[PDB]
């Protein structure tokens, strides 16, 4: 047997630390931090404390609008029987306006609630974006959580917004809610001819399979390496030691290439991104580009063909 | 070749089987036992598909049988072979490469472990690729045997076998309420924030501004709390990405687990039980 | 009207061309550590051929480290250094044993490179990992046994020694070595929280690693109260040695 | 100073012994497919 | 017509690892051949010979 | 037409892996090459060839 | 005449884990083979259909 | 005439192992699309069909 | 031009051989695919006899 | 040299590989006579 | 310009021929396709005949 | 109508990286504007002008 | 001076790689004269 | 390299790459006598 590194056996406390100083302009930072044991098992047990500035502070407040306009509606829609709204939860949402509205604002009654819980969420992740920005220029990083957060607000964009408006309805964004948007999602791949046959749908499914690949295989390799520190990958970067060395060695020997304790993040963090900027593309074309993605797959060749055991009469033609 | 440190890494031993027989590097690639049984059933399952889409899937001379690579499969027997093996050119062949990968993917696992040994570090890479060769398992040897037919396993086609999974999703009416399906779906959604998370932060204090010296341990901490609140800290942080991942796979191999052997009715209608709680 | 192309397989056709330029960057990042290789082609050549494949090296980049401690440059040019082992075999790919005893080798799982011989900093610049003796602000976890005092027990469940003191991060605040007294000759020897299990209701650390009688030849600090970075990767190579060749079932096979 | 530590001595010692155990081998071969072509010929 | 130093192969193949390897490769020969004959005409077990029990109840 | 000094190839070509991998390969070769016969018209075990087995019972 | 050394050179002990690990697994495929055909003595009938006795 | 002086540039060993892989990849696929076609030698009922037999 | 020999001082020969070998290896794959995809199928063309058609 | 190889190191290594270059040629060009005969393809 | 030559002082020239035979090869496979892929296509317009007809 | 001090704009941006840039940057635009022009009615190379040589054979 | 070849040298390498470039450009333009005499696109 | 070693890689390669384009000429050749594609 051998320790696994999976859970702090024995966690040791200090008092916590307020962050590194920020530049004048940043706000002071708030909170009182606290400690959790059993967050500390796992992890940091520190929680706490928070910056808030103006923009988070803006963010905050679109965005809590935008949630309480959709949890109201779902609370309307079982007529505030609250013992109804926890019956029905996961299949409660906002609803998108009706198709006859196209992009014009719709009623208050009729899917306003909708467009204005679109609109808040929508500048509330704008909002967080700005945040992220801003939170590493404060600190004197680099953006890649900035670049790779705008990869994801793309994608979000093009499902509510770029296509709806493109199509030229609001009625072709994503409705708010849990089982709800299980529907949409259904009946787009439905609607669009069977997204399987989309090619920007499999590659976004090649990078979320790789993101799980990646990850299993980098979280694995730094914890099979952290009996020699291989967890503090700064200075394994800059100060390459056995850790590094022999978590190379290990890919190299099982698949005859590797990379180093800097670049598996790059591969990392391409693999990830690209996820979502091929979803976009590959939303971004649907109704717009192509109407039936089989019937595009067939026409360029792709779609398997299989010996005829049932088929039907068309009715229609009869 | 070697890595220019790597030499002083290349200790003879920690096989699992094998010993000084097959102890030897083939250019970067370890070899071993496993590495020998595994080279053999790569090979063969590899050219066993690439037969059967010299023969398709009624003969060389039809208009069926095809080289286009989103087109080729290798398909299952029927289901009225039930556990037996079928013939060759009626799903046999499929049977055949389903061994063969099996028998490649756990060899690809052990004659990790025996390098794991040769470099003294832990196990946690092969013990986590078993989570994904017990999906595969449990896709073509579990399921299928708890229904009772090998021909309940996927087809080796790139295009045929998303046709296998639409098909076996759609039997069960509305399969995105697969509460296996939406909690593994959640980990795998889960899984690629953080590694985006992961990866942005570690090249971004690497990387810093022009200017910058590279940051340390307390802006790492110091930048997730100044946006979330809380930093889980960079050995947790590799932690989280094994636990995601692992989570993503394990309850996929539940959710298409119960697709059949523990549930034959929609998913949706699996809420009732919810719906139907005397609460409400 | 009709045409076969359309603008789905236009970006098709872009994201591959993207994609396949992505590959090589990222190929290129890939080689700023352990490149160029070590061949036997780069010998027989008196060094003319480098063995670098496809793509070749970037430019070098450079880190520069906080607290004035200089400049790193990716890729570089690393003296060779001695491999303390002979081949099995004189055919290429045939491993290497280690000299001597294994344990006090330096080769195979017992290897590493020479790391900086400095202390990994705080922000603040202090030395980041230092025993409790010395960060007098840090303290155990309500909840968890304080390992001070515990008794470190070897694979074979000998007594190696006494816990004498806790060695943690100050930056990201958990512990990172035990101090272990050794019964046998009474010098303080760091161990790696890595190779340690705690049996709690005991009051016992575990070491799978290496016997009761290897605690006596764990490389020493040359100071006391820090450790530098060429320190801490000689003292969890020596406990790392032991999963290989601390015993001789160790070496394999099974079958 | 060979690249397998072979000697030439050892190169010729064992080219001899793999030679003659390869033609073995072959004519092993050559004698199912003589007793296939016999049972049943497929050109 | 074999070589009368074809004992020497052990100086090159570890003769003990061998034997394993040998054993092994056997066992799954075994079942491959077996399944592979079961898959046809010649199968033994589905032949209903000399009777099928299945038509007995 | 062997040449003299092709015995000098065992100086280039490691003896004990260069006959793990001839070992390998044709037993993976032999595998193909009965499963690509076997899926033919020269299919040899359902010939019925000298007689049906699922029909004699 | 001297099978017995080849105790010398494989360990003993494995051999027997190996041996009992493999002869389960065998023991469960055959099984489960012989169920998978004509020769079935689960769901054959014999003596009687249990379940027609309803 | 100096072409000769190839294994002063390209390393003899890497390049009878790549020939030899190489070849042995370039022979399998030429039969098996020789195999895909009406060239088939196997599947062609020549001499005669063994399976019309039984 | 004359000097055009000084390529070799700017472009590793061996390194550019190698390259070559393997671009037209791949190369011609790929067109003999892309030929026998076409009309121009020389496999196929049950030229000059069908061979399936005599068993 | 690049390779090592010495200049008559490289014209021994060379008659040895065009002589069995050669001769697995002549037993290509004898396999396609033989495939030409039994099977013309164009 | 007449000391446009200082581009290689710039740039490196080892760099840039590189890079140059990489995308003129690219952009000449990229531009077959567009063109097999149109009316222009040259290899299954059946011209001068159809060989899988004839046949 | 342009200023005489321009030239220290070189003084603020790298001027290998914007010689880079541009390059990359007009390299892609005329990729993309021929594509879109393609996907339009301006379409020269499927337009049967002067002839369709399809509808030729 | 930023590559590290001289100032005769980027005036020598840029000699041969205008005569080279304008080679392979009277390739390219040779190739389209045919192509427009064999299959006239505009 | 030093500068008699690059002319004379230089003519070896020369005469070799229109050898090679010689036989790709002599296949088009070939080819376009059995299959014209014109
Ligand atoms: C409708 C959209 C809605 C979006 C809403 C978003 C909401 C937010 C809005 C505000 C957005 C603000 C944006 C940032 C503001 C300024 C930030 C800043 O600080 O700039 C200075 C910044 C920092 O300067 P620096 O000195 O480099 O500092 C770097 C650090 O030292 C440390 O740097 P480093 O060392 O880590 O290196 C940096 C990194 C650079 O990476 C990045 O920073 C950007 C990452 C990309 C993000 C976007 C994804 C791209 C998706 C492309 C795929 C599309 C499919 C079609 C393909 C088309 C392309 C052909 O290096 C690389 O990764 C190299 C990448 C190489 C590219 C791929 C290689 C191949 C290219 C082509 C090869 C040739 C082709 C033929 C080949 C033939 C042979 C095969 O300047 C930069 O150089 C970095 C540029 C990144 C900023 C802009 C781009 C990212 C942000 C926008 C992303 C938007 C995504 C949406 C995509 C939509 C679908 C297409
Ligand atoms: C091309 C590879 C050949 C290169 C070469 O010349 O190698 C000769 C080289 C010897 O030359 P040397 O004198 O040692 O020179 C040193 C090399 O230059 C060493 O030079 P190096 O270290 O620069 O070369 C490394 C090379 C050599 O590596 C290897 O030997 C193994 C090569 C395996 C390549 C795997 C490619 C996978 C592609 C899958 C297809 C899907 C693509 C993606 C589709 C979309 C997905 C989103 O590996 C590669 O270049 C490929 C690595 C990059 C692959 C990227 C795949 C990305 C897929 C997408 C993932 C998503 C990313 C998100 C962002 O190595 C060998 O001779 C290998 C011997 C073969 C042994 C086979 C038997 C092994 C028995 C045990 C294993 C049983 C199985
Ligand atoms: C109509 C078609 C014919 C037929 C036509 C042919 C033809 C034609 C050939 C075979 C060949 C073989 N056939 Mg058949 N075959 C038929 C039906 C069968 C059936 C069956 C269930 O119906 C079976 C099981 C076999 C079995 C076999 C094998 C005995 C043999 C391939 C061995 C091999 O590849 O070794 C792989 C090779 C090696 C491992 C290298 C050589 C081994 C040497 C002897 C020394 C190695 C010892 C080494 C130190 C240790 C090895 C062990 C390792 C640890 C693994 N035939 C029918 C009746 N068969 C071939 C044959 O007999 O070869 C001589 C052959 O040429
Ligand atoms: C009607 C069409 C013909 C046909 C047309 C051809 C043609 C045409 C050729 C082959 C060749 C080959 N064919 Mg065929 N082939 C047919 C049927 C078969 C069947 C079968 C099950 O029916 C099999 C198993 C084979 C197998 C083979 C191989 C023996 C050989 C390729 C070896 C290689 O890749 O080297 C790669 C490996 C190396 C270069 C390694 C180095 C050399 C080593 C040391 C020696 C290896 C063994 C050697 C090939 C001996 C076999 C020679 C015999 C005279 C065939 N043929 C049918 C009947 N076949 C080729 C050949 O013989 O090439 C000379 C070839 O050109
Ligand atoms: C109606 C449409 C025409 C057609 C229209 C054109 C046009 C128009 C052009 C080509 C060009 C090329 N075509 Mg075309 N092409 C047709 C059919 C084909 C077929 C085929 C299977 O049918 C093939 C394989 C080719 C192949 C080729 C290449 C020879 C060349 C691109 C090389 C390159 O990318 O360089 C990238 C590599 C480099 C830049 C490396 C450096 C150059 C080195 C030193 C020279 C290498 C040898 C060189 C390519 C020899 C060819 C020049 C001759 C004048 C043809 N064509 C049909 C019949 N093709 C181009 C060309 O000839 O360019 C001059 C070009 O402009
Ligand atoms: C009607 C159409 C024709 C046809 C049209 C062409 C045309 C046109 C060409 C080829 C070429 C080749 N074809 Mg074809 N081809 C046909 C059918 C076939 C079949 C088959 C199964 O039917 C096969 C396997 C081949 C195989 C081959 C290769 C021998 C060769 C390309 C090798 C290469 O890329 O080298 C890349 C390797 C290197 C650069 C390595 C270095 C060079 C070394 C030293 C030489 C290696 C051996 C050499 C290729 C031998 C043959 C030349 C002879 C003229 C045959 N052809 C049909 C019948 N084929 C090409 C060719 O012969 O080029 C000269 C070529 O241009
Ligand atoms: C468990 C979390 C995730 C995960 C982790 C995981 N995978 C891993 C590892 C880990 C920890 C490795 O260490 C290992 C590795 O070495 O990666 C570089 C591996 C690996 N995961 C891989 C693939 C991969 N993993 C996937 C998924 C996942 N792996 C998870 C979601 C998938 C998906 C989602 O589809 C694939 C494509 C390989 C890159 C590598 C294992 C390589 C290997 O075993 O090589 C031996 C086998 C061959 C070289 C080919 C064998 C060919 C067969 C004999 C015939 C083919 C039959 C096949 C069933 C046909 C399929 C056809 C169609 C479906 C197209
Ligand atoms: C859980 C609540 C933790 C908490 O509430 O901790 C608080 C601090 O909050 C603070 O910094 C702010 C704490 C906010 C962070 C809480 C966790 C946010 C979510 C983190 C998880 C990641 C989110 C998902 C990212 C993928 C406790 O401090 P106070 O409220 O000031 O009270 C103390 C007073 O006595 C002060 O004198
Ligand atoms: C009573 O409830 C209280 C108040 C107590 C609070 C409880 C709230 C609860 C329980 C909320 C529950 C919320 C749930 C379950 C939400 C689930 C949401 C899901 C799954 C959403 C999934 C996808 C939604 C997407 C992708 C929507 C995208 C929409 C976009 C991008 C819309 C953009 C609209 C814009 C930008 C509109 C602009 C308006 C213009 C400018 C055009 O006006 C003319
Ligand atoms: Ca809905
Ligand atoms: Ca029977
Ligand atoms: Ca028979
Ligand atoms: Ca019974
Ligand atoms: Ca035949
Ligand atoms: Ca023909
Ligand atoms: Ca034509
Ligand atoms: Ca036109
Ligand atoms: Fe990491």
């Amino acid at each position: 047997p051998e320790y696994q590194n999976i859970f702090t056996a024995v966690q040791v406390r200090a008092p916590a630390y307020p962050g590194v100083p920020l530049p004048k302009g940043n706000l002071p930072r708030i909170g009182r931090p606290i400690f959790s044991y059993w967050l500390g098992k796992i992890g940091d047990a520190q929680i706490g404390p928070i910056y808030l500035g103006l923009t988070g502070t803006l963010s905050i407040f679109f965005g809590l609008v935008a949630i309480s306009i959709i949890g109201f509606n779902m609370l309307a829609s079982v007529h505030w029987d609250v013992f109804q709204f926890l019956k029905h939860f996961f299949w409660l949402g906002l609803e998108p306006p009706p198709p006859q509205y196209g992009l014009r604002i719709p009623p208050l009654s009729e899917g306003g609630w909708w467009l204005m819980a679109g609109l808040f969420l929508t500048l509330s992740i704008l909002l967080w974006w700005v945040r992220t920005y801003k939170r590493a220029e404060a600190l004197g990083m680099s953006q890649h959580l900035s670049w790779a957060f705008a990869a994801a607000i793309f994608f979000y964009l093009v499902l509510g917004f770029i296509r709806p408006v493109m199509m030229g309805s609001w009625a072709k964004a994503v409705p708010f809610g849990i089982f709800p948007h299980l529907d949409w999602t259904a009946a787009f791949s439905i609607r669009y001819g069977n997204l399987y046959y989309n090619p920007f749908h499999m590659l976004s499914i090649a990078f979320l399979y790789g993101s799980a690949l990646l990850f299993a295989m980098h979280g694995a390799t730094i914890l099979s390496v952290s009996r020699f520190g291989g967890d503090r990958e700064i200075d394994q970067i800059t100060h390459r030691g056995t850790a590094a060395e022999r978590a190379a060695l290990f890919w190299r020997w099982t698949m005859g290439f590797n990379v180093t304790m800097e670049s598996i993040h790059r591969w990392a963090w391409w693999c990830a991104v690209l996820t979502v900027i091929t979803a976009g593309i590959g939303i971004l074309l649907s109704g717009t580009v192509v109407d039936n993605w089989y019937l595009w797959a067939v026409k360029h060749g792709m779609a398997p063909a299989y010996p005829e055991v049932v088929t039907a009469v068309n009715p229609y033609e009869t | 070749a070697m890595l220019s440190f790597e030499k002083k890494y290349r200790v003879r031993g920690g096989t699992l089987i094998g010993g000084d027989l097959f102890d030897f590097w083939v250019g970067p690639f370890y070899v071993g036992f496993f590495g020998v049984v595994g080279f053999c059933f790569t090979l063969l399952g590899v050219l066993l598909i690439v037969w059967g889409a010299t023969i398709g899937p009624t003969g060389p001379t039809s208009d069926l049988q095809t080289y286009n690579l989103w087109r080729i499969s290798i398909a299952p027997p029927d289901l009225s072979y039930g556990l037996r093996m079928a013939p060759l050119t009626e799903g046999g062949l499929w049977q055949i490469i389903t061994i063969c990968a099996a028998g490649a993917f756990i060899s690809w696992a052990l004659r990790e472990v025996e390098i794991c040994r040769k470099l003294g570090i832990g196990f946690h890479v092969p013990f986590a690729f078993s989570f994904a060769i017990g999906a595969y398992l449990v896709l073509v040897f579990v399921r299928p045997l708890l229904m009772g037919a090998w021909g309940h396993g996927f087809p080796y086609g790139i295009l045929s076998h998303l046709d296998w999974v639409s098909n076996v999703g759609y039997q069960f009416l509305h399969f995105h309420y697969n509460p296996a399906h939406m909690l593994a779906i959640s980990f795998f959604f889960t899984n690629c924030l953080a590694l985006s998370m992961h990866g942005s932060l570690i090249l971004s204090v690497t990387n810093p501004q022009k200017g910058e010296p590279v940051k340390t341990s307390e802006h790492e901490n110091t930048f997730f709390r100044d946006i979330v609140g809380y930093s889980i800290g960079a050995l947790a942080i590799h932690r989280l990405g094994l636990f995601l991942a692992l989570s993503a796979a394990f309850w996929s191999a539940v959710c298409i687990l119960i697709s059949g052997p523990f549930w034959t009715r929609g998913w949706p209608e699996w809420w009732n039980w919810w719906l139907e709680l005397p609460l409400w | 009207i009709t045409h076969y192309i359309d603008a789905a397989q236009i970006t098709i056709w872009a994201f591959w061309l993207f994609f396949f330029g992505l590959i090589i960057y990222l190929r290129r990042e890939d080689k700023r550590e352990g490149y160029p290789l070590d061949s036997d082609r780069t010998e027989r050549s008196g060094g003319r051929v480098k063995v670098v494949g496809f793509p070749d090296l970037p430019d070098p980049k450079t880190f520069v480290l906080p607290h004035n401690g200089g400049t790193v440059v990716a890729p570089r040019v690393e003296a060779p250094v001695a491999v303390n082992a002979t081949p099995f075999s004189p055919a290429p790919g045939s491993p290497l044993v280690p000299n001597g005893d294994p344990m006090l080798s330096g080769f195979g799982p017992a290897a590493s490179p020479d790391r900086p011989k400095h202390c990994d900093l705080t922000f603040e610049g202090l030395p980041k990992i230092v025993p409790m003796r010395v960060a007098k602000e840090f303290s155990i976890a309500e909840g968890d046994p304080d390992p001070r005092g515990m008794t470190v027990v070897g694979l074979d469940g000998e007594v190696a020694g006494t816990v004498s003191d806790v060695w943690v991060d100050r930056s990201e605040p958990q512990i990172r070595y035990l101090e272990v007294e050794v019964a046998a000759n009474k010098k303080k020897v760091l161990l790696p929280i890595g190779f340690s299990r705690f049996d709690k209701k005991a009051r016992k650390v575990k070491v799978d690693a290496i016997k009761a009688a290897h605690f006596a030849n764990v490389p020493t600090l040359s100071n006391p109260d820090q450790v530098t970075l060429y320190e801490e990767d000689k003292v969890c190579a020596y406990y790392a040695g032991g999963k290989l060749y601390a015993t001789a079932e160790r070496a394999g096979p099974l079958l | 100073k060979s690249l397998t530590g072979l000697t030439d001595d050892e190169a010729k010692e064992f080219h001899a012994i793999f030679m003659q155990s390869m033609y073995a081998w072959f004519g092993l071969v050559v004698i199912a497919h003589l007793l296939a072509w016999l049972y049943r010929p497929w050109l | 017509t074999m070589n009368a130093n074809l004992y020497k192969i052990w100086l090159i193949l570890d003769p003990r690892r061998v034997l394993v390897s040998i054993v092994a490769f056997q066992i799954v020969l075994g079942l491959l051949i077996h399944m592979i004959v079961l898959s046809t005409d010649l199968n033994w077990l589905d032949d209903n010979i000399p009777v099928s029990y299945q038509a007995l109840g």
